[PDB]
DNA sequence: GCATCCGTGAGTAGA
DNA sequence: TATAATGGGAGCACGGATGC
């Protein structure tokens, strides 16, 4: 839903 | 099949009058996808486009009337007569 | 009919040394009662020259 | 002829591309001295037709007696300045992208 | 209006919904103007 | 864009969203060219998404986009068309109109049923181009662009140019209507009676048809222009050839108040 | 963040700064990456704000100019303990700035305003909707430059058809383009001097018919 | 209320016609001047000037005033168009 | 002329300050006149206090502030535009932890918008008032469940934006939940994350029977506070990694932070009260000593158990109490977007701490202070609660700072209110005014405050009450909130009283708002006066209790639209309200001590004190207000008087001798008058014009700039191209219009030229030019000129110019020029008059004075109101008030008749009788018996009833006249009026709407951009809208060709408008219309969404619209 | 059948 | 153009088609 949320996610998984 | 005022309008067959009503955006999205056309029947279509509304001096029962004087009416008759 | 106040551009205003504004000067001068003699006279012109 | 009917339809990408008299490569409006809009840009003259009526941008054809000529040095139609009103753009997307209307 | 028959064109529709919609705002289980909606 | 009067600019939301919607694109454009790794162009595309998204319905999904230090959504072409602002409405099944007044109305009892009192300034703006060509065809003036310079004045006026306009309107018919208009007689036609005075007098017995009284309340003017609209608002429209309630059917123009009383 | 870009947006251009960074880092020269890798971002991200900020875009060092005005007002207000004028701030830019130079950089750095900004506090209105259009005609307009064309018709008509044409010719009222007396003496078949002096008594009967009639004053203005 | 509405909307099956009639009567009056009125010159109606009765400069007036006296004749397709005006172009120039 | 009295109720205090509730309270906000360190932890030092110190140089730390003096004065800051404001210094401290290295400054914040004398603010010239916000007050409340009868909510709500809402449930399925920021978890986790074992809750909770065993969950007792932590943190944050800090600050951030989390001190107070516990700060818990500890949750999940069980003494709250809802004053405002824009740069300040030199660095290069003042700016220009002032008369202003919104940022969005806090509540009594409130919709949420009601430190409303003791009444006075007025049972203020002793052995009394009957004994408290049930405006109608609660709204809220007159009086029947409200309004003029007057002039009063000191008083002489409407102060004594300390020097506008003056005193008639008053309408006579009766100044405003373009300067100059001396005959030198000059529309104020637009000549233009020979001129006119049915004689001049002594405009303007014109507007027909009694009305006819319906003695009345006006309306007042007007015309005396205590019928007999006396008994000496009229009259009487048969005519004629009713002649006809007819003195107001300002026309003008449709408004010579209902009258009358002119050749036809007119002029038909432009618009706007929208023919082929302008 | 999700809630004037 | 720096910040209502 929050893209900043899920792109941070998305960082966090390297 | 009974249904309310509002479901009512918005299920008319024309989208002019639908979106113009509310729900405008379902409206045109469902109209769009089935490539609907409009035939302007009823007053609201009519008033979107400006044209003249089909009713009281825009019926078509009434605006083909043609008026016309005694002295024109025969000489125009003689006219039709002579050929 | 008319009237004219030396330093006075217009009717809303206030002459320094003077209580009254000119509003007030002019709804005085309307009670004015002014009776003319000669009959043949359908106009006149008061001057007041006053101070201190 | 007279307009009886109103029709409602899809319009595919290339129905989109046949509206457009150019596409906007440029997130620019207009310059921030000269007032006039930039090329490539939203208000650009090129795509959307003229400012002024039967004039192009640097004015080698001012008068009507060109008309549909298009300048060979700014680009710009000489024609009305109302086709402004009238002339649709387009922006061509790396990507596809939805229509919000038919997803939600 | 007229206490004649209708003239063949006079747009009844909107005149019905004048008619009925004009009194609303005098209209004070359920009663008045509540009532007329539901219905 | 528009310069307005001060000099400065002002400027719709759609090329805000536009230009939010080029620049992510051009940007993901540049990002794909360079060989960006996946995570960088997922994020790039979401992103046009959701510009796409603002551009043509804002606030649909998601936090509706809003300019640098504002919390006003901007307002997208869905916002556009639909709402009690939007096309439809507010520009379409309704539209502000030219040769139109307004002003306070007062009674007056001497007015016939078909009458009304309309204030000669009031009837100078609405009906001037017709007064302008009156103004010609009589010698008040040697065309109309010398006509019009005239009237621009209120000094330039003279009380040929009035008979002038009284030989103008004479006949012709005006809509007055008083908002809200609930039932097709809220719009009434009459004939104008020029008064000197801003008011527009009211007949007493159109009152209650207009629901309209005296506390301060103010009508609307409009002139029917062609040949077809006058015939209209004379034949069909006109005051007294309304008297009874589409309704009922009973009568809509009755004795009311001060006349019941003296009877 | 608030820079007139959206924290994404800043990320994004961030990324191309990294990017770029990747590209240019030699690692021979024992430094971390991060140490070389955040000039490219925080370039990036400058470059990015100065660029796409403003509706009316302006060149990167004209925005820094008009920033470093800012900081230098800023600071003048900060010491004065009031709003500067045009002449502190122009005493303070150092040489080559006066008043008017400063006046017309803040004229330069004006950004525009939204037609949707609300007007009264409610639903109901927008600042666009009070705003007159002064391009197309008004109908009073029309009105007048119609009747110009039909009384300069109606002045030209009181001429022959051939000083008439070539008044017409002249002026550009038939292909919509003013001829050189060259061009309207090959037309008609006469030497320049011929159509330059049918042109002078043309306008003479003009201006005797005008001083009589007295119709076409008026559209002077 | 119109002078003898009563018997005008008498005279139509629908008002609306009545009305249509009427308009279009009075453009016919005022394309052609007037010239083509069958009003006799005591049935003109008249305007009271600062100087004295003129002809009404209202061509509606005109129309319903015509129509009272039975005079003209309306309905649907008595005559084409083009040749309705071509017939009073030649009756009563413009 | 003598002043009587009536009423026997003696006010023990007298009305506290008017304006307190604005001043008293920015006054508590800004503590300027404190010493810096004496100054308490309230107002813009508890911003200061709650954003300092700033950690992470390391520390910035807050020593205190000051407010210097304001760098130009009110009436400066009016002309130029000014903000009226003081600069904003506060002192800070640099410290580095490590270095220990310590550097002071004091630092401008900016400036801060100063509070007028009156209660007013002055932002960029312009007079605004802060309206008070009424809002649901910070603590912890129990309302019943909606859906479940039995079970109930517990809300604890903290101050606006002050963090969130959090509600306590017992579910369904018999777990307690907790819903923060909308999200449902079980309370027991948070409990846990406390500190709290199922021992203590077991001990605790227990005593209520098996609710505690929903709040018994095994799995989370079966952990340490941190595991319930970190899993509390990942239930309110999803995606979020859980790691303890971070769990730890934002739980910290959600309750125990007093810099995020604050009750009210409101708040505290009232959760303190209903819970019966102690808090030691404002938050919901702490965090000491490295855990979370309670403070709020565990009583209030009690009290939920409690009320939830039925053990007596815990109930439900009622929200719409007075006690449950505080007052927002302009000072706790002003101090959160204080706090808000400190906040902003205290950000500012660590996001600059992180850059730069570490070693070097000051507080001034730490601090910017662009996001305070904007945070400041911003609040008092654009705010909901920040409003234009209304200035119309005195009381205007007054009123108007008295208002309270419910509305507002924070506060009720329209529409979602219901009838619940619309409503009129119990505890408005003798705290907001059930009167007065607007009609429509914003009814209920806009209200005024009660005359004798005082807004305390908490911000709840308080009423006086006097102490009775034993059937004794004392002179304390105590002020009671809701709460507390709720525990006493209290007295009417009519209550009979022999001295000090309740003299009746029953009493009307009030106990929770229930009306009782109750002995003396049984009485704690007694009303000061009925005066404080209702507003300032509700207090100046006489006869209240006679007029029906609408049209008494109605009358109270036109007394605020009462124009000022030149000749105005107060009315002859007062309420003794007026001095008070002349006062506290700040416009009249009053002696400061003691003293002789040196010197009396229109512009200036002179006066000497007992100190010896000269003191000079200058008087505003008409100045324009925001409305438009004259303020002007009248010297009333003259040179050589003797004045006291708070005597009456100048009166100010709608001021007579210092009493409230809101229009005149007029004779009516109330008859119906040959349908002129039909229907509210009102016949006046010529005589008012006469005398200049209801005639009101008006000054407006006019201003232009001149800029610089890209073509060439904008200039004013007397020379504009193609006009005669004619034209510019009252220019001046410079091309601005002389002092004095009378102007009419079309007339120019200011000349101006500007460079025309790149001009190509159309071939027209080129040939027209060759014609007369003339060069077409580089400017054209520009200049400002009096709108249509506007203008009036010239006052004032002024011009700003660029390059000019303490002259500096916005970028890229030259110069600025504001024209001033005023004008004196006699009364006319359309204008709108109305009484304090709700009678409102429209002047419909001005009759010459023959016509006027006439006393015998040949007094003509004034003005004729319809009697068929009161019945339906139900205000009786107005009558009242004529009769005891009559009998104060004729005795030649003003009464003051206060509400519910007033004069009454048989009093007013009195006076009639003695009025009588002198309006017959004169004429009977001067030699006159009764008129046979008279005698007709009489006998119409007496078959009406109204005499009694036998008497002597003048017994009968006074029989009548103790009516309130005369024989009245028509001055038609010269016969009587068959009945007799009540006629008297009443107080008539013009409001501010004038058919002068109001009627407006158009034929063509401007349009707008998108849709070429006419412009709305006045102002913008704009078109009327023709809306959907419109359309509809015009569909239901079958009027096809009307209607598609509206559509079409009169909006936005733009070829079909253009051929409209040259068809008009030309004197031909209109042309038939085309497709709307606003349709090609859609058309357009629908393809901009992808929809392809095609026109065809009946084939089913397509036609273009837009005639191939948009097709390639 | 009860958990979401969503669209809409007079009119003119004014500003 | 190179010391090292590596996961955000803020914040009422009823009626009706759907969705689990
Ligand atoms: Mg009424
Ligand atoms: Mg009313
Ligand atoms: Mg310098
Ligand atoms: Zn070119």
């Amino acid at each position: 839903s929050d893209p900043v949320r899920q792109y941070l996610h998305e960082i966090g998984q390297v | 099949l009974l249904m309310g005022v509002t479901k009512s309008a918005l299920s008319t067959k024309s989208w002019l009058s639908a979106a113009s009503f509310q729900n405008t955006t379902h409206v045109l999205t469902e109209a769009a996808i089935a490539g609907k056309k409009d035939e302007l029947i009823g007053l609201k279509e009519n008033v979107i486009l400006g044209r003249l509304i089909p009713a009281g001096t825009g019926s078509d029962f009434v605006r083909f009337t043609q008026v016309v004087d005694q002295k024109t009416l025969k000489a125009i008759e003689e006219a039709r007569k002579e050929a | 009919t008319s009237v004219y106040i030396e330093d006075v551009l217009h009717e809303f205003s206030t002459i320094p040394g003077v209580k009254e504004d000119v509003v007030e000067i002019i709804l005085n001068l309307k009670e004015l009662v002014v009776r003319f003699l000669n009959p043949s006279l359908q106009t006149v012109t008061l001057l007041l020259k006053a101070e201190g | 002829k007279e307009v009886r009917k109103v029709r409602i339809a899809l319009a595919s990408p290339e129905k989109i591309r046949s509206w457009s008299y150019g596409e906007v490569e440029k997130p620019e409006t207009i310059n921030y001295r000269t007032l006039k809009p930039e090329r490539d840009g939203l208000f650009d003259e090129r795509i959307f037709g003229p400012i002024k009526d039967y004039e192009c941008a640097c004015g080698k054809y001012k008068r009507q007696r060109f008309e549909g000529k298009v300048c060979e040095r700014c680009g710009v139609e000489v024609t009305k300045s109302i086709v402004r009103r009238y002339r649709m753009g387009h922006i061509e997307l790396a990507t596809p992208a939805a229509h919000i209307w038919f997803v939600k | 209006s007229m206490a004649r028959p209708v003239s063949i064109g006079e747009a009844v529709g909107i005149v019905a919904a004048q008619s009925i919609g004009e009194p609303g705002t005098q209209l004070t289980i359920t009663q008045g103007l509540p009532r007329v909606i539901e219905l | 864009m528009v310069q307005v009067d001060g000099g400065r600019f002002a400027t719709s939301d759609l090329n805000d969203l536009y230009r939010r919607l080029i620049n992510r694109n051009n940007r993901l454009k540049k990002l794909l060219a360079q060989g960006a790794p996946e995570i960088i162009i997922r994020n790039e595309k979401r992103m046009l998404q959701e510009a796409v998204d603002a551009l043509l319905d804002n606030g649909r999904r998601g936090a509706p986009v809003t300019n640098p230090g504002s919390d006003r959504p901007l307002r997208s072409l869905t916002d556009i068309l639909s709402g009690k602002q939007g096309r439809f409405r507010q520009n379409l099944l309704g539209k502000r109109v030219d040769y139109s007044g307004r002003s306070v109305i007062v009674v007056g009892p001497q007015l016939k049923l078909h009458q009304c009192g309309l204030p000669k300034r009031m009837a100078l703006e609405l009906f001037k181009p017709f007064l302008l060509k009156k103004m010609e065809e009589k010698g008040i003036a040697p065309n109309v662009k010398a006509a019009r310079r005239m009237l621009e004045r209120q000094r330039d006026i003279k009380d040929e140019v009035w008979d002038a306009l009284e030989e103008v309107i004479h006949g012709k018919v005006v809509l007055l209507n008083r908002a809200p208009t609930l039932h097709r007689l809220g719009i009434q036609a009459f004939q104008p009676v020029l008064v000197e005075g801003q008011s527009i007098q009211l007949h007493p017995l159109v009152c209650e048809a207009f629901n309209a009284d005296f506390d301060g309340d103010q009508m609307a003017v409009h002139v029917p222009l062609s040949s077809f609209a006058q015939a209209e608002a004379r034949i069909q429209m006109l005051s007294a050839h309304n008297l009874l309630s589409p309704a009922s059917g009973e009568p809509l123009a009755k004795p009311s108040r001060d006349i019941i009383l003296g009877l | 963040t608030g820079r007139g870009l959206s924290f994404l947006d800043l990320i994004q251009e961030g990324n191309q700064g990294l990017i770029r960074a990747v590209e240019k880092f030699e690692y021979k020269r024992r430094f971390k990456f991060s140490t070389y890798a955040t000039w490219w971002i925080r370039q990036a991200i400058n470059r990015a704000i100065a660029d796409q900020a403003r509706t009316i875009r302006i060149p990167v060092h004209m925005v820094e100019t008009i920033n470093k005005l800012s900081r230098t007002a800023r600071q003048l207000q900060q010491e004065l303990g009031r709003e500067p004028t045009y002449e502190e701030i122009a005493e303070a830019m150092g040489p080559g700035w006066d008043a008017k130079r400063v006046e017309e950089t803040l004229k330069i750095a004006q950004e525009p305003v939204s037609l949707e900004t609300p007007i009264g506090d409610e639903k109901d209105s927008f600042y666009g909707d009070f705003i007159p259009d002064e391009h197309l005609p008004s109908p009073v307009d029309a009105a007048t430059q119609s009747l110009l064309s039909e009384e300069l018709e109606k002045a030209l008509s009181k001429l022959s058809e051939r000083e008439a044409m070539v008044l017409k010719l002249r002026k550009g009222l038939i292909d919509g383009r003013e001829h050189t007396l060259e061009e309207v003496g090959a037309f008609f078949g006469v030497t320049r001097e011929r159509i330059r002096q049918i042109e002078n008594k043309a306008l003479r009967k003009l201006k005797y018919h005008e001083s009589r009639t007295r119709k076409l004053r008026d559209f002077l203005d | 209320a119109e002078p003898g509405i009563d018997k005008l909307f008498g005279m139509v099956d629908s008002k609306y016609r009545l009305t249509v009639v009427v308009a279009k009567r009075a453009q016919q009056l005022l394309r052609h001047g007037f010239k083509n009125t069958v009003l006799e010159p005591e049935e003109r109606p008249k305007m009271q000037t600062l100087e004295g009765l003129f002809d009404d400069p209202n061509a509606v007036t005109w129309a319903m005033k015509e129509l009272l006296t039975g005079r003209l004749v309306f309905g649907e397709n008595l005559v084409p168009e083009d040749r309705l005006q071509k017939e009073m172009e030649r009756l009563y120039p413009v | 002329m003598e002043i009587k009295r009536f009423g026997r109720i003696r006010e023990v205090i007298p009305l506290p300050p008017l304006t307190e509730i604005q001043v008293e309270s920015y006054r508590r906000a800004l503590q300027a006149d404190v010493p810096p360190e004496k100054r308490e932890n309230v107002g813009i030092q508890a911003a200061f206090r709650e954003t300092f110190p700033i950690e992470e140089g390391l520390v910035l730390d807050f020593l205190e502030y000051r407010l210097g003096e304001p760098p130009f004065p009110q009436d400066e800051c009016r002309e130029k535009d000014l903000t009226y404001q003081a600069p904003l210094y506060a002192r800070l401290q640099l410290i580095h932890k490590d270095t220990g290295l310590i550097k002071e400054d004091e630092v401008f914040l900016g400036h801060i918008p100063l509070m007028t004398e009156d209660g007013s603010f002055i932002i960029n010239g312009a007079d605004r008032v802060i309206v008070s916000q009424i809002h649901r007050s910070p603590g912890v409340y129990f309302t019943p469940d909606p859906a479940r009868p039995g079970r109930y909510i517990a809300s604890i709500i903290p101050l606006p934006k002050r963090g969130p809402w959090i509600d306590l449930e017992v579910e369904p399925n018999g777990v307690v939940s907790m819903k923060v920021n909308k999200r449902k978890f079980p309370l027991v986790l948070l409990l846990r994350v406390l500190g709290y074992d199922q021992e203590t809750l077991a001990r605790e909770l227990g005593a209520y029977g098996e609710l505690v065993q929903g709040l018994m969950d095994e799995s989370v007792f079966a952990m340490r506070p941190e595991e319930a932590l970190i899993r509390l943190f990942t239930l309110l944050r999803p995606g979020d990694p859980p790691k303890r800090d971070k769990a730890v600050a934002y739980v910290y951030g959600l309750i125990a932070d007093p810099r995020r989390y604050d009750l009210g001190e409101a708040g505290r107070y009232k959760a303190e009260e209903k819970l019966g516990i102690r808090l030691s700060g404002r938050t919901l818990a702490r965090f000491e000593d490295g855990e979370f500890k309670d403070e709020v949750f565990l009583p209030t999940l009690r009290y939920l158990f409690a009320l939830t069980a039925g053990v007596p003494g815990h109930e439900v709250d009622d929200i719409d109490h007075l006690g449950n809802r505080r007052i927002r004053t302009v000072g706790e405002l002003m101090t959160d977007q204080f706090r808000v824009g400190l906040a902003r740069l205290a950000r500012g300040v660590r996001e600059r701490m992180l850059m730069g030199s570490e070693d070097s660095l000051t507080p001034a290069k730490l601090v910017n202070s662009r996001p305070l003042e904007a945070a400041i700016r911003e609040f008092f220009s654009r705010s909901q609660l920040s409003q234009f002032k209304d200035e119309t008369n005195p009381l205007s202003s007054l009123r108007h700072k008295r208002r309270i919104s419910a509305l507002g940022p924070g506060g009720l969005t329209r529409e979602r209110a219901g009838f619940d806090v619309r409503d009129v509540h119990r505890t408005h009594y003798g705290r907001i005014c059930p009167v007065e409130t607007p009609e429509g919709a914003n009814i209920g949420l806009i209200t005024s405050l009660a005359a004798y009601a005082r807004v305390d430190e908490l911000g709840f409303i308080r009423t006086p009450y006097r102490r009775v003791v034993g059937g004794v009444v004392t002179d304390e006075v105590v002020y009671m909130t809701a709460t507390e007025e709720d525990r006493y049972t209290i007295a009417q203020a009519n209550t009979p009283l022999e001295g000090n002793r309740i003299a009746a052995e029953r009493v009307v009394a009030r106990r929770k708002g229930e009306p009782v009957i109750v002995s003396p004994e049984e009485v704690e408290f007694m009303d000061v006066s009925p005066k404080q049930v209702f507003s300032v405006n509700t207090n100046l109608i006489p006869f209240l209790e006679h007029d029906d609660a609408n049209r008494a709204l109605m009358g109270s809220n036109m007394q605020t639209q009462a124009v000022p007159l030149i000749r105005a009086q107060a009315p002859v029947v007062m309420t003794g309200l007026e001095e008070r409200v002349v006062r506290d309004s700040l416009a009249a003029l009053y002696a400061e001590e003691d003293g002789e007057v040196a010197k009396v002039d229109g512009n200036r009063i002179v006066v000497r004190y007992e100190d010896g000191r000269l003191v000079e008083y200058p008087l505003r002489r008409f100045y324009r207000s925001n409305q438009g409407t004259a303020l002007d102060q009248r010297p009333r004594v003259v040179v050589g008087q003797r004045v006291r300390k708070g005597d009456l020097l100048a009166d100010g506008p709608a001021s007579e001798n210092g009493f409230l003056a809101l229009g005149q005193n007029v004779l009516v008639a109330i008859m119906p008058f040959d349908g002129y008053n039909f229907e509210d309408a009102i016949v006046i006579s010529e005589e008012l014009l006469k005398r200049d009766f209801y005639t009101s100044i008006h000054i407006e405003r006019y201003e232009i700039e001149a800029r610089d373009t890209k073509l060439g300067p904008e200039r004013i100059t007397r020379d504009i191209p193609h006009l005669s001396e004619a034209a510019l005959r009252d220019l001046d030198e410079e091309g601005v219009v002389r002092i004095g000059a009378e102007v009419k529309p079309g007339d120019i104020l200011v000349g101006r030229t500007s460079f025309k637009g790149e001009s190509e000549p159309t071939p027209e233009e080129r040939l027209l030019r060759s014609i007369f020979g003339e060069k077409a001129r580089d400017v054209k006119d520009t200049s400002l000129r009096v709108p249509p049915g506007e203008g009036g004689i010239v006052v004032r001049t002024v011009r700003l110019r660029r390059g000019d002594p303490g002259v500096e405009l916005k970028p890229g303007v030259r110069e600025v020029v504001r024209v001033y014109v005023a004008q004196k507007r006699k009364l006319q027909v359309g204008d709108k008059l109305a009484n304090r009694h709700g009678n409102k009305g429209v002047v419909a006819k001005i009759l010459p004075v023959e016509d006027m319906p006439h006393l015998p003695d040949g007094t003509p009345v004034d003005v004729i109101l319809n009697p068929l006006g009161v019945p339906s309306r139900m205000n009786l007042g107005q009558i009242l008030e004529t009769h005891l007007g009559l009998a104060g015309y004729f005795l030649g005396q003003r009464y003051i008749s206060p509400i519910f205590d007033g004069a009454k019928e048989p009093e007013i007999k009195e006076l009639l009788a003695q009025a009588f006396e002198v309006y017959f008994g004169k004429r009977k000496g001067e030699g006159f018996g009764v008129d046979k009229r008279e005698v007709e009259v009489l006998r119409r009487a007496e078959k009406l009833g109204l005499v009694t048969p036998g008497k002597t005519p003048e017994e009968q004629l006074k029989e009548l006249f103790l009516q309130g009713k005369v024989v009245l002649y028509d001055g038609r006809t010269g016969e009587p009026i068959e009945g007799p007819i009540v006629v008297g003195q009443m107080f008539i107001m013009k409001l501010y709407h004038m058919v002068e300002d109001k009627m407006h026309a158009r034929s063509t003008g401007p349009y707008s951009l998108i849709t070429q449709q006419p412009l709305g408004g006045k102002a913008q010579f704009g078109g009327q809208r023709f809306g959907e209902m419109e359309v509809w009258a015009l569909e239901a009358y079958g009027a096809a060709h009307t209607l598609q002119e509206m559509l079409t050749l009169k909006s936005d036809d733009i070829e079909g408008r253009n051929a409209a007119y040259e068809a008009i002029i030309k004197g031909e038909d209109v042309p038939e219309p085309s497709v709307p432009e606003s349709f090609r618009v859609l058309v357009k706007e629908l393809q901009a969404l992808a929809l392809d929208v095609q026109t065809l023919d009946e084939k089913d082929n397509p036609v273009d619209i837009f005639e191939g302008l948009a097709s390639k």
